[PDB]
């Protein structure tokens, strides 16, 4: 029998890595043309280095086909299983972070100062990311650690003289104990963004939150049915196009219309626009 | 002895399905019964005038194909059954994606570019983008059928003392060939509509095509694994299912509130709410 896995010169893998080399660049051009402009209002208003963390978290995260490629070694089973995984979660709490942030704050002030204050001091922002992020990471660790560190094969179901490799046993289960809680995060960030949808705040980005909650739901859901309807060979890339997809929906999603406006519209990059907004 | 099996007509999963289809043709025709009488008033016109009969005649179409799964199988039925179900659909769902792109240029575009652009969206090339999404669906039902065609499948042994005999097809990834075209049109029609906000004092289009749209997704993609969890007698049943309650999901949530509408609410019915 023979083994199976992904390989550079396969014509959806190639496909996938070109998709993942445009969504890398595209974050680099954006990184970049926020660092010219750190001090004006439209990356102030995104809360400046914190998007640049968020930013070098997406860049490493694109880097993920190379390793994902490939015959596979315990090194790239931790990098399949958790780090890169982490390195989305924690981007998606920031943004469901900041849809609470623009459409609650004030209304919670008016409405339930003396309980919502508990998290207007302290920390509240990042004790809410760090708590998550903790989350999302104690819970791949016990799902890793229990299930193996090694590679994993199975044969496959209708043609069984290959066998496929990977990282990622009972591949169903693990991918729904592994996305649940990215699918809540994505519920309440899209519920407080809806919300928000009138919302000038900063620079109307609840709107955007909002479409790219969107492309992420809907990617989500088709991967769902898809791994619900099928078992072959597929499903090895398939997972990989899908995260790509939701890489892209983030970085161009959410951060496009941002640098776009900062290209475009200089006009309301100035402050005497940006009061008006505030 | 081993006698065949398939839905028989009678059957009660088939005569509950071809009740639903009775509900189903008849709410359309009906709405296109009101449509017709009150064809030049602002509610009718605001809908694209012919383009809202065009629509509920291809419902029509698409809610009549249904019969062609039931019964006895043959070779032509395995080869219609899909092509004639998704090109009507394609060609009612082209004329809700021209709504949305109304409803999302006049709401979401500067001035000028609304104005500029919005005379294509209307006369003959709103036609022509409807015959560009017909043509195209009709090539990749080509490209199904010669790369991908079903079969009659006689399947002795998957049954204790029956003979299966089924509309085989190939693949499940290979039937994504004919919904690509018409879930692209619903997707990019949701999209256009669902983050609308609302004029105060006049008609709102973008919450009927989000609710819609909304509906179709829905119904396909709890389709999926029906046909995957079914018994392999009632596969066809699945099908028509997902049909017939696609077909409700659409015409519930837009023409119907409409007809609504002219027979309740006709005082609503003005240039000034609509246009």
């Amino acid at each position: 029998r023979q083994l199976v896995f992904l390989e550079w010169h396969e014509a959806p893998t190639i496909a996938v890595a070109l998709l993942a080399a445009l969504g890398f660049l595209s974050t680099l051009a954006i990184l970049v043309i926020f660092w010219r402009h750190f001090q004006t209002p439209i990356v102030r208003s995104a809360g400046g280095p914190m998007c640049f963390l968020m930013l070098t978290l997406l860049l490493v995260a694109y880097m993920v086909v190379p390793v994902y490629v490939g015959p596979p070694k315990v090194s790239t089973c931790l990098c399949r299983q958790a780090l890169f995984p982490l390195c989305f979660t924690i981007c998606i709490s920031c943004i469901a972070v900041r849809s609470f942030q623009i459409v609650c704050a004030f209304k919670m002030a008016s409405r339930f100062p003396r309980a919502y204050s508990y998290w207007v001091r302290y920390q509240g922002p990042y004790v809410s990311m760090a708590f998550i992020t903790v989350l999302k990471m104690v819970i791949v660790v016990i799902g890793m650690l229990a299930t193996g560190l090694s590679p994993t094969t199975r044969t496959d179901p209708d043609d069984p003289k290959i066998t496929i490799v990977s990282c990622n046993p009972n591949y169903r289960n693990s991918l729904l104990f592994n996305t649940s809680l990215d699918l809540l995060l994505s519920v309440v960030g899209f519920s407080f963004a809806y919300m928000g949808k009138e919302l000038p705040t900063n620079y109307n980005e609840a709107k955007f939150i909002t479409l790219s909650m969107t492309f992420y739901f809907t990617s989500s859901v088709s991967l769902c049915t898809f791994m619900s309807a099928y078992s072959g060979v597929l499903v090895t890339i398939v997972d990989l196009l899908v995260t790509v997809l939701n890489l892209l929906a983030i970085s161009l999603g959410y951060f496009g219309p941002k640098c776009y406006m900062i290209l475009f519209y200089p006009e309301r990059n100035t402050p005497a626009y940006f009061n008006s907004m505030i | 002895p081993r006698r065949p099996k398939f839905l028989a007509w009678g059957e009660p999963v088939v005569l509950s399905l071809l009740l639903l289809l009775c509900l189903v043709l008849g709410l359309a025709l009906a709405a296109l019964g009101l449509s017709v009488h009150h064809w030049d008033s602002p509610l009718v016109q605001a809908s694209g005038g012919s383009q809202f009969c065009f629509g509920l005649i291809c419902l029509g179409l698409f809610c009549l194909s249904v019969l062609l799964f039931p019964g006895r199988p043959s070779s032509a039925s395995c080869l219609a059954q899909q092509p004639m179900a998704h090109l009507p659909l394609t060609g009612c769902l082209s004329t809700l994606f021209l709504q949305a792109a109304e409803t999302f240029v006049e709401s979401e575009l500067p001035l000028s570019w609304a104005n500029w652009l919005c005379s294509y969206l209307r006369g003959l090339w709103a036609w022509l983008v409807v015959l560009l999404a017909t043509f195209v669906e009709a090539a990749l039902c080509a490209w199904y059928l010669i790369a991908f065609p079903p079969e009659v499948v006689t399947d002795w042994s998957v049954l204790p003392t029956e003979v299966l005999e089924h509309c085989h097809v190939r693949s499940w990834v290979s039937l994504g060939l004919v919904h690509i075209t018409n879930a692209m049109l619903a997707f990019l029609c949701f999209l256009g509509t669902f983050l609308v906000q609302s004029q105060p004092g006049r008609y709102n289009r973008a919450r009927g095509l989000t609710f819609a749209m909304l509906a179709y997704f829905i119904t396909w993609v709890s389709f999926v694994p029906l046909l995957a969890n079914v018994q392999v007698a009632y596969q066809p049943a699945v099908q028509m299912g997902a049909i017939l309650v696609c077909a409700l999901g659409i015409l519930v949530t837009f023409h119907l509130p409409k007809c609504y509408v002219l027979l309740w609410l006709p005082k609503l019915n003005t240039q000034e709410f609509f246009l």
